[PDB]
């Protein structure tokens, strides 16, 4: 008969096929795709580490895939949903127009969108040495009225120790944006802030620390420990 | 001049509404207020196909209303056998980005495009027997929103850059480029002689060309928000919108005019996905809150929900025939429907 | 710009210049077709599970 | 359809006083969160200040801080902008931005070039 | 009082089994609900808690000693059952570590099948040796009155019941160690200031943990040893920890409780 031969012959095409999908399965679920996000082309999002860029990399027997936005329009309201499934977005952000409320104001449209609600942001913090000759040098006191009010926190650990006021800057730019993360959310998604000066290696380790931070805050959450 | 200009263009729109104004007479209601309610007609979840790992992106039925082909984030093309809830042809993608996908006429070959601003077209039966893509098509500078085969050898496509291309597949060049949308396109439809098709973008703007040569006939502004979803009326005088303030509209062509609007008090989700039924008597919405609203689309008045999902649905068709409706999810799980 | 300006001006005469029917004709054209292919829409009428490919 | 007009503003003198209101139309005012944005010549748009639904959400750019005040009023669909104090480097073209989605906490792409639910903006310029 | 124990006993573990099925019932109608691992894990968990509270239960209620057969089978799946639970705690405390302290690199095949395949075979395979070497390991002439079918050799039970439950309970202590200082290292962040300020969704939490768990079994050790109130003690918070699970996971949920409706 036909019809049962051809029924068998489509069973045993759906088993090879299963055997397939569970062979990528393997792959995709052991990948931690990350997005790699500018607030503009000044920040040295590259130097991090068309329509869509690919990078592939290890730590520690990690794979780790960052997908940088390439050939895309400025208007990233319908194109970011597809991002919601990421472990983290890596905000890149230049301390150094008024670029920083522009990186502000993004960084809050991304963390109040209703669909990436759940994904958590590594914040990054270039440009420190750019800020530092800024601040020693005789721009960010008239754009933030506020910086005048502000005082370096007590858990400042300024390692690097080249001036208190560097320092204060930094920490009021990162204070600037813990402020909207602790405000609009809560036991949802977490924020990272790191201070990067772009000649140091040791980004990606800071990447691999906060994704495992992420992803052990989400098992947790199963359990409503969090 | 430039003044000038914005002064003769303001002039014409409001001379337009004048026209629309004076050709409305009654409200689609007021005709349709003796027609029998459909009578709250309730569906249950036929089948349940699970393959995909990641979000359900889109779906697309085939004409002999049987096979279906979902695309998932996942860099995943299925091609389901819905009677036997079997599946065949899992096509691997270069780029796992896909938001959209298409399945031709003739049910030969299967188009996916996304954020790599390409459209792949894959020949379904080779002598080889392996899916492969027959060809790349890269004119857009904008991610591909939406794409739709017209006769097996020429694709409408949909990006972000605020354009649409009509293609060649033999030769992979663009043959005319449809223009005039401020915001990118979100999706398209063609008209069932394939004469026509709609477009809504992200503006709140809804344009019909004609592929012919591609000069926008008509413009419709009915809606407040980036229009998501569109779909055709089955008899082509019509069609229907659905955008992200919440609302359905029914506008109509050769009247130029909405005709009705489908929206509730307690309904603050966008819409993602719009069809209709075999006879357009139903009009099937899918919604932000994971549910999917089924409209007598004569009274507007909700005749039905599907709610078996978890997440937002995104997409959703219906068979040529009419038998049954196919909905996916962002919880990569796709249902039918009868 | 001024030729965005102009390319939207001969597109908003170009749509002005078309034709429009009542409001009314297109409605009772709608409910006409709805109402002619009523019988053959499975979804409006519950189809039995003899015929239902889904069963 | 979504129609934003933008009114007020011509020659100041600087410290001088200035009013912008925008007038909506084509869609429900009490929804959408309004933003007024700017662009000095030559410099690309940059984001003034928003206001939420029936306000109580106010906030403002760093340098406006302090003179700035924008107020919403629903039932006459009007959003205002007033400018107390000018100086002279605030001499841009003003927009009433309209957020892209109802209900909505966040929104984005307001300072995008080529934005939907904007208006057509007025100059401001501030001179001796 | 001996004869209060039993009282206390029979009560909790009617209402462990009762509140037990209701749980199974939830978790298993509903789809929605049991798309995680840990969720998978706590059906399994209630499954043989359950199991095991119902076989104590007829066990404790019939009185039968003319029959060895019966008494012997009844005997070897009481045994089972608790073995079986208590492997399904472990588990449950392997998943924690797999999730939290290794936290790349976990995925596996067939994760649910195998952790069933290792909970419901492990004591199969020890109930089953146990028997090999005698069948009259299990007959007569833990046990409530004199005439009670259990283990009576006095060797396999320190060796198959209490080493076994000593190496469950010490990772289970380990895991829950580990949670409870990653938890307060997270409640330590203090990114702005006065961060996650005590409420009690935390300490619910934390209770369901123990409880599920099986933290609360250590009370065995000081009630075998005899500390009267601490046997009180271990028989009211194991009796009816299938009760509190189902508080803790079942009805504190507020999806579960929005499926409800
Ligand atoms: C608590 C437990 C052992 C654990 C059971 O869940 C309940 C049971 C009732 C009788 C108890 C026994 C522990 C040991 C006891 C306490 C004796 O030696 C006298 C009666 C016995």
């Amino acid at each position: 008969e036909d019809q049962r031969n051809e029924e068998k012959a489509q069973r045993e095409a759906n088993k090879k096929i299963e055997k397939q999908l569970q062979k990528d399965k393997q792959v995709y679920r052991a990948t931690h795709r990350l997005l790699l996000l500018g607030a503009g082309e000044s920040g040295k999002n590259t130097i991090v580490k068309s329509g869509i860029f690919e990078t592939k990399f290890q730590v520690d027997k990690v794979n780790f895939h960052m997908f940088d936005v390439g050939a895309q329009r400025d208007e990233r309201r319908k194109w970011i949903q597809c991002f919601n499934d990421v472990t983290a977005i890596i905000f890149v952000v230049a301390s150094s127009t008024n670029r920083l409320q522009a990186a502000l104001k993004l960084f809050d449209s991304i963390w109040n969108n209703k669909w990436l609600r759940d994904t958590s942001v590594i914040l990054f913090l270039n440009k420190q040495d750019l800020l530092a000759e800024k601040v020693l040098a005789g721009k960010i006191e008239d754009y933030f009225p506020e910086f005048a009010r502000y005082t370096t926190p007590e858990d400042a650990t300024p390692e690097p120790g080249e001036d208190p006021r560097v320092t204060r800057a930094k920490y009021f730019i990162r204070d600037e944006f813990l402020r909207i993360s602790t405000a609009s959310g809560d036991g949802r998604h977490y924020c990272y802030p790191h201070f990067t000066c772009a000649v140091d290696t040791e980004n990606i380790r800071r990447v691999f620390n906060d994704c495992r931070d992420i992803i052990q805050r989400m098992h947790l959450r199963q359990y409503e420990l969090l | 001049e430039l003044d000038q200009l914005r002064q003769e263009a303001e002039q014409l729109k409001n001379q337009i509404r004048d026209a629309r104004k004076a050709c409305a007479d009654a409200t689609l209601s007021q005709i349709t207020n003796n027609i029998d309610p459909v009578g709250r007609i309730q569906m249950r979840t036929r089948r349940t196909l699970r393959g995909h790992l990641a979000k359900i992106y889109a779906m697309h039925w085939g004409t002999d209303s049987r096979l279906l082909v979902s695309a998932s984030q996942d860099g995943k093309l299925i091609i389901w056998d819905s009677y036997t809830t079997n599946k065949v042809h899992a096509i691997p993608l270069r780029s796992s980005w896909v938001m959209t996908c298409a399945y031709a006429p003739s049910g030969n070959y299967v188009a996916c495009g996304g954020l790599d601003n390409i459209c792949s077209i894959y020949n379904l039966k080779t002598r080889e027997g392996n899916v492969r893509v027959s060809r790349e098509l890269a004119g857009h500078t904008g991610y591909l929103s939406c794409c739709r085969f017209l006769d097996d050898n020429q694709i409408v496509t949909s990006s972000g850059d605020t354009t649409c291309a009509l293609w060649d597949i033999e030769t992979g060049q663009q043959t005319t480029t449809f223009t005039g949308h401020t915001g990118d396109v979100m999706s398209l439809s063609l008209a069932p002689d394939t004469r026509l098709f709609v477009s809504g973008a992200c503006d709140a703007s809804a344009k019909l060309w004609d592929v012919r040569e591609g000069m926008c006939r008509q413009t419709f502004t009915g809606h407040e928000s980036d229009i998501n979803a569109i779909c055709f009326f089955p008899n082509g005088n019509a069609f229907a919108t659905g955008s992200d303030d919440a609302t359905c509209r029914l506008f109509d062509l050769r009247a130029d005019q909405e005709l009705m609007t489908y929206s509730h008090d307690n309904i603050i989700c966008g819409i993602t996905s719009v069809s209709f039924s075999k006879s357009g008597r139903l009009l099937l919405a899918g919604y932000d809150d994971f549910n999917c609203n089924v409209w007598d689309a004569l009274k507007a008045d909700r005749a039905g929900v599907l709610a078996g999902h978890d997440n937002r649905v995104s997409c959703l068709g219906v068979t040529d025939d009419g038998m049954a409706v196919a909905t996916g999810s962002w919880d990569s799980f796709l249902k039918i429907w009868n | 710009s001024i030729a965005q300006a102009r390319k939207l001006v001969e597109q908003l005469k170009m749509e002005a210049n078309i034709d429009r029917i009542k409001v009314s004709k297109a409605a009772a054209d709608l409910m006409a077709y709805c109402e002619a292919h009523a019988k053959e829409d499975p979804l409006l009428t519950p189809v039995p599970a003899s015929e239902n490919p889904f069963r | 359809q979504v129609q934003l007009q933008e009114s007020g503003g011509g020659l100041v003198q600087p410290g001088g006083s200035l009013r912008l209101s925008c007038a909506a139309s084509g869609f429900t005012f009490s929804n959408y969160k309004m933003n007024w944005v700017r662009q000095a010549p030559g410099k690309g748009l940059e984001w003034v200040s928003d206001i939420s639904q029936s306000g109580a959400s106010i906030s403002y750019t760093g340098s406006v801080k302090g003179r700035f005040t924008i107020s919403r009023d629903n039932a006459k669909n009007t959003l205002y902008l007033q400018m107390n104090s000018l100086k002279p480097e605030d001499t841009a073209v003003y927009y009433c931005a309209r957020c892209p989605a109802p209900f909505t906490r966040d929104c984005f792409d307001v300072t995008s070039t080529t934005y939907a639910y904007r208006g057509q903006g007025t100059q401001v310029t501030v001179s001796s | 009082q001996m004869m209060a124990l039993t009282f206390i006993t029979y009560i909790g573990c009617g209402l462990s089994s009762i509140f037990l099925s209701v749980t199974l019932v939830t978790y298993i109608a509903f789809e929605k609900i049991r798309r995680d691992y840990p969720s998978k894990i706590l059906i399994q968990l209630c499954a043989a808690l359950l199991l095991l509270n119902l076989i104590f239960l007829l066990d404790s209620w019939i009185a039968l000693y003319n029959t060895r057969g019966f008494c012997i089978a009844v005997a070897v799946f009481l045994h089972y059952f608790l073995l079986v639970s208590f492997t399904w705690m472990g588990l449950e405390a392997f998943h924690m570590y797999l999730a939290l302290v290794k936290v790349f690199n976990t995925y596996i095949r067939k994760y649910i099948l195998k952790f069933c395949i290792v909970g419901w075979g492990i004591p199969a395979v020890v109930v089953s040796i146990v028997l090999t070497i005698s069948p009259d390991n299990y007959g007569i002439g833990n046990g409530t009155p004199d005439d009670f079918c259990w283990i009576n050799s006095n060797v396999v039970f320190y060796i198959t019941v209490v080493g076994y439950f000593c190496v469950i309970f010490l990772l289970n202590v380990s895991m829950f160690i580990v949670v409870l200082v990653q938890l307060c290292r997270i409640k330590k962040k203090k990114q702005l200031g006065a961060q996650r300020k005590t409420s009690i969704q935390d300490l619910r939490s934390i209770a369901g943990l123990t409880f599920l768990l099986g933290i609360t079994w250590g009370f065995a050790f000081f009630a075998w040893g005899v500390n009267v109130t601490f046997m009180y003690l271990f028989a009211i918070f194991n009796t009816l920890q299938g009760f509190f699970i189902f508080i803790f996971y079942c009805a504190a949920k507020e999806n579960v409780r929005k499926q409800w409706r």
